């Protein structure tokens, strides 16, 4: 209804909370807004989390509607030992 | 000689039979009445010798002709009864049958148990002697059965009833005739007889037992027989029919153990709990509890596993300071497999990059896969560590990380499906290594899924001419093991088109052996639909035509026990003529996989393999150890280990390699100290050859898998329940191992990780109705049936008292020593739920 989705966000078992949660979100926002809103909702670092949607990898530069997100779509939340860009630089430096 | 009573009775019988000479009116009624009375009195008694039958040795020819001419009414029927009883002792099979057939009906119960059994045997003989040329004789025999079966049911003679009903090929009456106190006996009889009866009667018997169990509402057993039949519609029917939520949870546990994931509609209450149980997300946690019960949290290191402190250091401080790549790969496999599924390692978790940096190309892939394989059944926990190594500098090892994902998602499923999302953008990668890693991770993560979306996504890879041969082979095996035992027409047609368009020069490579694999992996346990498959494969030319035909023949009859197929395979093996011996090797593996269905067939396959070894040509000698490994996976039988130890010193390198892998597979996870000592001795003896050392260290890792708490058995439910995913995994590993140097010792170490697809644990974790762990005293011992067909659960002896969770070695079962709890599933395997006993009073 009213152009919103009740996304089923699945937190990792390490964070002792509910395994599956319901988040009331919109669809015109982008993947960066998506990860930021999960981080603020469930108390995580935005740069230390990876979000998995609708059996596809999140396109942070592309909005939710154009990457396939819809109503009642699951959202895996994966903790990062090192931030995405930080891990990229850290590992790619060692050669 | 006779006695006074015997002589008088003989004289009376002779007088009665001699009075029938003429046609006097007061002869046929009196004489036949007297004969009927005496015969009924003697037969309807104890098993004492039927004295009238012993005395009576006349000829019925005059009796038969007079039967023909006298009294078209009941007197000829009396004569028929008398001659039938007489000929039951003699050999008058057809005549003795038709006397009861057309003579006085009365009832078979009025004669005796032995008469009923003899009539049943004669009826079976006639039915086997009667073809479809005429059904006139079938109906009265069916009417005879209508009364024979209830007699056996009421007189505990279910043996003869079941046998007769199998001879007539009709088993419907068991649905309406089985009682409450006898359903277990007949059900066990059928579930034991199904293995040895050939096609197609086994499937009919299985569905008959399924219907019986549904009628008596033994739902877990119905699920077991449904997975035996391997048909989803009846599984769904049983799932709908399950009105007890505890039985629903139990059947979810067994479905997760078998790896069958059926979509559940929202109409069923407690859908989320059943779905999460079937996804098997809890298992790892329980495993952790398992480990913390045994104080085996601390992971091991390859140095202590090899026990270098005991090996004779003939060269000290000068010959061990060089770290070759291959020994590093072996140490990776060890410091993986040994410490796998414990959630921690002391060398790959705190010193990851430093370890991986001393590996080259293939070592990168192997170590990246082992990083995920050091933590099993923790999708989020595994990926939290796998992501950084996915972000590695050497992006070529990215594919390895995907294997880690595919090896972490193995045995579990998530709603968000991290594996599908992670590999959807990487399957189409143009790099051969990238696509290889993507497809392998997707296959390992989705073993037995049969999901149409993943299959459709995997379809374009086969038609891609750019895709390399090893990419095509891995794609075919992944497609086959995602669609295990389904005969998917889409995958079958795709693989058939791919092999048809393939050229002979490109087919000559080893990886082309993986093209039938997936095709065969599509047809596990279903030999009926393979006539069309062999007809289609006949188009391609020999020798690969015969190779593919043999491989699909193996895959069709996986555990079937069809001795005719084994005879064809043995004929293939015995034909003494490189690629020509591949047919014989595949046929040897075929004898193995067909015979592993039955314990008797397997143990005779042992003797056949011994004869093949001591009297076969080099290719057969190389092939046999793989077959021996297939026969007794995670079953450290000492005779098998002794033969493999004898042949580990053979002058043929391939034979020794296969024997070492057979040690690794057969003794996998048993933590056999004798096997560990023999493997250490083999490592000491083979200290020079890198390949022998690598494979012996791999065998040590396999035998120390999970510190002795992991098994690769493709069998469950008292070894009666086959596992399609596990069978597929061992099949891929073994057929790849048919060429150890090019595949295993070449560029394809990752194929070994297919065994993790078969990686299944053993515990005795006991849950309450709410799924909390519950410690229950358990009597554990060997399941050696001290009875015959009494229906007993093998009457577990060799008792030992344990507190759950417990570790059960292969071939040793468990039972509940406490009456305080009742298990929903009487087969105490894996995770079980115990209902508190309402009958027990304090």
């Amino acid at each position: 209804t009213t152009g919103i989705a009740t996304i089923e966000v699945f937190l990792p078992p390490r964070l002792k909370k509910d395994r599956k949660n319901l988040l009331e979100t919109r669809l015109h926002i982008t993947g960066r807004e998506l990860r930021s809103k999960i981080a603020e909702t469930f108390g995580l670092q935005e740069n230390y989390i990876k979000i998995v949607i609708n059996k596809k990898q999140l396109q942070l530069g592309k909005t939710l509607e154009e990457q396939g997100v819809a109503h009642n779509v699951k959202a895996m939340v994966l903790e990062l030992k090192q931030s995405e860009e930080d891990a990229r630089k850290n590992f790619q430096l060692e050669e | 000689e006779l006695s006074e009573e015997d002589k008088q009775l003989q004289d009376e019988l002779e007088m009665l039979v001699e009075r029938l000479g003429e046609k006097d009116t007061s002869l046929y009624r009196p004489a036949l009445e007297e004969l009927r009375r005496q015969i009924r009195s003697s037969t309807t008694s104890m098993t004492s010798v039927p004295k009238p039958l012993k005395f009576l040795r006349p000829h019925y020819g005059k009796l038969k002709e007079i039967y023909e001419n006298m009294a078209p009414g009941e007197n000829k029927r009396f004569a028929a009864d008398i001659i039938s009883v007489l000929a039951m002792t003699m050999s008058g099979e057809r005549e003795c049958l038709k006397y009861r057939l057309v003579g006085s009906q009365e009832e078979l119960a009025s004669w005796g148990h032995e008469y009923v059994r003899h009539l049943a045997g004669e009826v079976a003989k006639e039915w086997q002697e009667l073809d479809d040329a005429e059904k006139v004789q079938r109906e009265p025999l069916l009417t005879l059965v209508k009364e024979i079966v209830p007699y056996n049911m009421a007189h505990n003679a279910e043996h003869e009833a079941c046998d007769l009903l199998m001879e007539i090929e009709q088993v419907d009456m068991l649905e309406k005739d089985i009682d409450e106190n006898a359903y277990a006996k007949v059900c066990l009889y059928l579930t034991s007889c199904v293995n040895y009866v050939p096609e197609p009667e086994n499937s009919a018997l299985l569905r008959c037992a399924l219907g019986v169990f549904r009628k008596f509402s033994r739902f877990p057993e119905a699920l077991r027989l449904a997975l035996m039949l391997n048909d989803m519609e009846l599984v769904e029917d049983i799932f709908t029919s399950c009105k007890d939520v505890v039985v629903q949870k139990q059947m979810a546990f067994m479905l997760g153990r078998h790896g069958v994931f059926l979509e559940l509609s929202e109409d069923v209450e407690e859908y989320e709990d059943l779905t999460e149980i079937m996804s098997n997300v809890q298992l790892n946690s329980n495993f952790l509890a398992l480990a913390r019960e045994l104080d085996i949290m601390e992971p091991k290191v390859p140095d202590d596993i090899y026990k270098t402190h005991l090996e004779n250091n003939r060269f000290g401080g000068s010959g061990s300071q060089v770290d070759s790549a291959r020994m590093n790969l072996a140490s990776s496999f060890v410091n993986g497999f040994v410490n796998a599924a414990f959630g921690q390692d002391k060398l790959l978790t705190d010193d990851g990059n430093k370890w991986l940096y001393k590996n080259k190309d293939h070592g990168m892939l192997s170590a990246a896969a082992s990083l995920g394989m050091i933590l099993l059944w923790d999708v989020d926990g595994g990926l939290t560590q796998i992501d950084k190594y996915l972000y590695s500098s050497e992006d070529y090892i990215k594919s390895g990380a995907l294997l880690a994902c595919g090896i972490v998602n193995s045995g579990v499923r998530n709603e968000c499906d991290p594996a599908l999302a992670l590999l959807s953008d990487y399957v189409l990668h143009n790099s051969n290594t990238m696509r290889l890693g993507s497809i392998f991770g997707l296959g390992l993560a989705y073993a037995g899924s049969n999901r149409e979306d993943v299959l459709t996504l995997l379809l374009p890879v086969m038609g891609d001419s750019k895709s390399s041969m090893e990419v095509a082979g891995v794609t075919a095996l992944a497609c086959g093991m995602i669609a295990v035992g389904s005969c998917n027409g889409d995958v079958t047609s795709t693989i058939l088109q791919t092999i048809m368009e393939k050229s002979e020069t490109e087919l000559k490579d080893t990886y082309a052996r993986w093209l039938p694999l997936g095709l065969g992996l599509n047809h596990l346990g279903k030999g009926e639909a393979i006539e069309a498959i062999l007809a289609a494969l006949e188009v391609v030319s020999e020798p690969f035509r015969s190779f593919a035909n043999t491989l699909v023949d193996v895959c069709a009859y996986a555990g079937s026990g069809n001795v005719l197929k084994v005879q064809q395979l043995l004929h293939i093996c015995s034909e003494h003529f490189a690629d020509m011996g591949a047919h014989q090797g595949v046929a040897v593996l075929g004898i193995a996989l067909i015979a592993m269905g039955e314990e008797i067939g397997a143990e005779m396959a042992l003797r056949t393999f011994g004869h093949l070894l001591r009297y076969g040509e080099p290719t057969l000698r190389r092939a046999v150890p793989l077959a021996l490994a297939l026969i007794s996976v995670s079953n450290p039988r000492l005779n098998i280990l002794d033969t493999l130890s004898k042949f580990s010193h053979d002058a043929d390198p391939e034979v020794s390699y296969n024997s070492i892998f057979a040690m690794g597979m057969v003794g996998s996870g048993t933590n056999n100290a004798r096997l560990a000592a023999m493997l250490r001795q083999l490592a000491q003896y083979h200290a020079k050859d890198p390949n022998n050392l690598f494979m012996v260290r791999l065998a040590q890792g396999l035998t120390h898998l999970g510190k002795g708490t992991l098994t690769l058995c493709p069998y469950h439910s008292d070894r009666q329940l086959m596992s399609q995913v596990a069978v597929a995994g061992l099949l891929t590993v073994l057929v790849s191992f048919l060429d150890v140097r090019n595949i295993i010792l070449g560029k394809s170490h990752y194929v070994l990780y297919g065994l993790v697809a078969a990686m299944q644990p053993r515990m005795l974790v006991t849950f309450d109705e709410e799924l909390r762990p519950l410690p229950v005293s358990v009597r554990v011992g060997q399941a050696v049936d001290v009875v015959g067909q009494a229906g007993k659960p093998k009457t577990i002896t060799g008792f030992q008292t344990h507190t759950t969770p417990v570790l059960l070695a292969h071939g040793e079962r468990a039972e509940l020593a406490t009456e305080e709890f009742l298990p929903v599933t009487p087969i105490l395997e894996g995770f079980v739920i115990l209902r508190k006993n309402p009958n027990y009073d304090l």
